[PDB]
């Protein structure tokens, strides 16, 4: 929960779920990009942010 | 193991400390330790069973932290930690019941199921924390070639055994000279018995010797002697030998002479006992030898000397008894005993999910068996699983 | 309950750490939790004690809070803590004993004395922390109806019992075939006797069976098993079934045959045992039945023949034993068992304040009784004093 | 005393609790504990030895203090604390020997060895940590003068007694009426014997009386009462009083009559029990009478009613026994039990040293001297040295 | 299972509300609660099992909400509201018979069906509301260790028996005094019948004594006695204990003498009647010891003193009798009854799909099996499975 992360200020595991590439959903109310280029998604920037 | 042993005690802490209106700074370092658990253990997964009826179960841990409050914990933190604490305690004692149906001729020291080998892996030594028990303790101990110790009450050290010995004997098993003996769990009870009451015998003496061969080396034994033998005290009839045909016997029962324990280790006179019954210390010894007398008495009162005629028929026979009973005792191997739980906790297991015989362990996991020939591969798989019913039984 | 043993728990936690000399990072968290105690029971009162000869105590909280400044505890401090702990544990001592004195035959589990009614109140749940020992750990898992356990050594499963069961007799009582018993405690020895030696039996077998069921269900539990009865080997003289004369019983032993132990859960078999003497493990059951045959030996030496004559008078009767100690056992209900005080501190409680008996327990605790008609009722009640025992045994004892 | 057990058990928190991969968290306290025992350790010299064969030992402390800024503890931290820890277990377990083989008459509550002693001083102290052990916390309140409490299973209270009082005796032992006991450890087996089976008895009834006087009071106190003596229920011939003669004994067994046993203290009656078997308890008591009653049965079969004749010879002796035994007790006072090892870690260090008789204990550590004359100033001297025996469990 | 009773309360509560004309504000709790409903069970997947023949089917959720503005329900709003119900319906009632017809040993109080146990999970909690009936209220209250009772209109408390016990009898049974007995439901007859009309019996009284001990503790038990037995008060053609042969019973009824009704609990007398019929109260017993007796009548008219002669042979037997009537009463644990429908429910539900026999009941769920051998898992199995029937009764 974003909200959640956000509140406690604690992100250990978070950050150890990134680091070890551990699949994960992030749930809360987001802005987004939308991206229209193939090339982005081949240059996979969606896993960049 | 070890971590193991960490996952379970750290479970037990928060089942026992997370509890409503507690502060947190009573839980701070358990919920540390806690959360430290959770984040090793989400994302990997585990799978149990698959020997026997054990069934298989797979693991996944995809969990939250605990959180922190001011003061004290409210009923909904209790039931959210719960939640996790109750898969964890599953999952923990799956991997215990997974170990405990499991042996290795080689190498029955290590771990034998699945999750118990990823759990050695380095990325869960995180997770280790206070190894506090006697059997943990001893474990790492074991691991580092250092002196253990077990401490047992009653320790279940002799296998069962009624057997004799007849020293003087004929095919009509009437003039009888020989010893008679049970050696169960932590009792021996033996009986010398002269039919013809030591008439002919040098000086009017019948020297009687027993030896136990202790399979391992007892320590800081405390040990209860009682002149007599009741179990051996009243007539019988008995197989003979080879079991052609049955003898009698007819005790009469008279006060052992010349009573003598030694307590030897390695073949080395250790502790001694001349004539003293009641509590005596054994400090190590890995043999008990037993020597007594039946002294045909000088003076007899007339019902007294009509018992013992100066030859045959004997129709009552003059028997001295001897029983030794270890209360309490350390020994740096596992046995089992009366106080504990650990071999009962492990035949559970295999019986309710009827495990195979396998190459190591009897059948059943008899202890009469096991303690025969307790080799040291056996010593270790024992070892081994005694521990990881311990484990278990932290939670279960 | 919790609160009471949270209570009994900080101070005993206070005796072993408040002490002179120690680092105040020993006994920080311990020092939080005894002030949270000292606030949560500041000023209320407290009644414990009407009922037998246990006297009406009143008690009254003003204390300070213990300081949290120093770096090492001096001999000062432990001296304030310590008449502290005294007046608490003197608190927790008489609540424990109104408790243990009272029982109830519709909420048994349920707190009985006015003081720990109070300490049921949401105030004091503040003072809960740590409940790690077995009693109280069983207690909340009991509260939420998980599966509990109690380990005992030497359970006391068996209600005293000397009997015996005559298949054969007559009025003489010199051609009797029949059993006998004593289940006491731990401890099942059983006998089967036949006078004539199984000489006029189907192949000369006879068959011996002995039925007890446990009042609760034993899990994990070590039995060893020893082949004779020395209880039922010696010569004895024993009354009738009713009472009206006496027979005469000159055993001589032979080992059993064909031994079959069986343990039994609901009518099912769980475990048997064949030929097995020594330690046996039976999982999980409620009945032990015994089967057991007095084989007459086919050869016998002379003095064998001559001790079983082919008819009666028969002199020297045939009798093989059995010997039944569950060492260790796991029940989920209380009992009491040879290494715990838990029944002897609330019997002696009950006997040193002469409180008269209840709706509930027997005429005065007698273990017999309560193990025979070990009803839901008297298991709550049971559970409930024995818990408090506990709490109190942690303190005064 | 509770610095020894204060360095003692920071040493086995330190072996249980730093340990590779646990967080810093989890050992934060106790590496304070330790620093500060090795700062007040620092530059003290202590002697051990130097009694028996127990060799003098030099003990000198100047070691660094363990890190503090660790996340997690590695192998080199814990092999940096394991050296330290090794040194001072070894003092500690030398420490308790030199005491545990000293005693004195007049201050035996006292330390004894000069390491001890000097561990006295104020400014060690500082070492002082969680006293949270039964015999550590007995000590503590023993120091305090408040009441103390021991829980013993099986309590080895009654020293070892096999002895026969005959209340109707003649030269040729043949119409004997008397009783005949064993009283060992929390064991006692008493059985009274008539030779006429009470034909001349008032009504047909012998009375049997026997008071057994426990050497401390026991509180608390788990009693198993059973109706029968199986060790005075076989055949036996025994020694006369004087040893002159030997006499013979053929019990048959009925069940004792109107059986009551009465707990007192101080010779008040406290507990009383009549007809009562299985479980009974006493709740305080030193002393035990049991009395008991042979009733001759008014109707015989007549097998029985051959058994017993109208008058001599008498060859089928009417017997009736009880059976007593202390499952679980309290006593304010230390004793040898079944479960615990302190008296047999005693003996077994006075033994493998070889330590001279003292003016306090019985020659050996035996236990049925020490407990027939049981006396403050021994009572003193065993509490300090199972205390220090309990302490050294701690470690070895 | 409180889920489960919150479902189908939820569609109840909309059946009988949710109706043409109707003011918003009668239903706007309701309509709350079925929304919540509603939102919670959306997007998830359910299948309820194949167990028997009972057909595996499949559940889907994606419900749209009911409408909350109208000032008064129209047509619409019930139509649309009847399409969700009808389906909701369909779902609870396949749950519960698949509920219904599953047991298990080591925890049968526990949901045993997939459904139930994915409607246990958290995320259906949010159903949760009013638990109101007698049946879940009792469930909760056992949940929470809270002593709570099941209140029955003439319990079937009594397995099935209708035997004889033979006192006096002789191969030719014609000289019988002993008891008949019909325990049936919550009805005890009972009936002692002497032969000889007690001519030859001490004080010419003939004592008979039946015990009913109850599987289960009853409370505020109203109980009707009467004074006669119909059911062995007509002549009879009975088998023998065997079967071998077949003896005459030719009762003429006495009025019985001396009775007394003993309520017990523990063995313990709680409630005790004596001569007295019609209503009484027994507060709370496990046991009823009816104690009667045939008194001679010490005069009789020619045509009463003819039917008793002196010596045999008897033609007419003189027979006392009692009647015990459970006509209502209070029970921890759940029983069948005559006025509620559980067992016959699950009995009519486990026939119809043709469900095999299980560990835990008899064979075609037969009530005298099931009351005789009501062991602690039958007894959770059986509440679980008479809540599920009482839930599932509120819907079909
Ligand atoms: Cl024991
Ligand atoms: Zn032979
Ligand atoms: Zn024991
Ligand atoms: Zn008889
Ligand atoms: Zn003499
Ligand atoms: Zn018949």
């Amino acid at each position: 929960n974003l909200e959640e992360l956000m509140r406690t200020g604690d992100y250990a595991q978070i950050t150890n779920m990134l680091l070890n590439n551990q699949p994960v959903a992030l749930v809360g109310a987001l802005p987004f990009i939308t991206d229209s280029s193939v090339i982005s998604l081949v240059a996979k920037l969606d896993a960049t942010v | 193991m070890d971590v193991l042993y960490s996952l379970s005690k750290t479970l037990k802490d928060a089942r026992d400390k997370i509890v409503e209106g507690t502060l947190y700074s009573n839980v701070s370092d358990l919920i540390q330790q806690f959360n430290q658990m959770i984040i090793t253990m989400n994302g990997n997964e585990f799978q149990t069973g698959g020997i026997g009826n054990l069934p298989i179960r797979n693991w996944n841990f995809d969990f939250g932290l605990l959180g922190t409050t001011l003061l004290n914990l409210d009923a909904n933190y209790v039931e959210t930690a719960r939640n996790t604490i109750d898969y964890f305690v599953d999952f923990v004692d799956n991997v215990c019941m997974d170990e405990m149906v499991r042996e290795s001729q080689r190498n029955g020291i290590a771990p034998q199921s699945d999750s118990l080998r990823k759990l050695s892996g380095i990325k869960f030594k995180r997770i280790n924390f206070d190894n506090s028990s006697e059997y943990i303790e001893n474990w790492n101990l074991q691991n580092r070639r250092q002196r253990t110790g077990f401490t047992f009450h009653k320790p279940n050290i002799f296998p069962y055994s009624a057997s004799f010995t007849l020293n003087r004997s004929q095919p009509a098993h009437d003039n009888l000279m020989g010893t008679m003996w049970l050696n169960a769990g932590s009792e021996i009870q033996v009986a010398g018995f002269d039919y013809s009451c030591a008439i002919n015998a040098p000086a009017n003496i019948q020297q009687f010797e027993h030896i136990v061969q202790l399979r391992r080396v007892l320590t800081t034994a405390t040990i209860t002697l009682l002149p007599d033998a009741e179990r051996f005290s009243f007539p019988r009839v008995i197989n003979s030998a080879d079991g052609a045909t049955t003898w009698y016997f007819n005790p009469v029962i008279l006060r052992p002479n010349n009573v003598e324990v030694e307590f030897l280790l390695n073949g080395q006179i250790i502790n001694t006992y001349q004539a003293r019954f009641g509590t005596i210390i054994a400090r190590n010894f890995d043999t008990i030898r037993l020597s007594f007398q039946l002294m045909r008495p000088p003076n007899m009162t007339p019902a007294v000397a009509a018992l013992f005629p100066n030859a045959q028929p004997f129709e009552h026979h003059a028997t001295v008894g001897l029983t030794l009973r270890i209360e309490s005792a350390v020994c740096e191997s596992v046995l089992a005993d009366a106080s504990k739980t650990m071999l009962a906790n492990v035949t559970s297991v295999r019986q309710e999910y009827a495990i195979p015989v396998g190459p190591v362990f009897p059948p059943g996991m008899n202890w009469t068996d096991l303690i025969t020939n307790y080799s040291p591969s056996r010593e270790d798989n024992l070892q081994r699983v005694f521990t990881v019913a311990s484990i278990r039984s932290m939670l279960v």
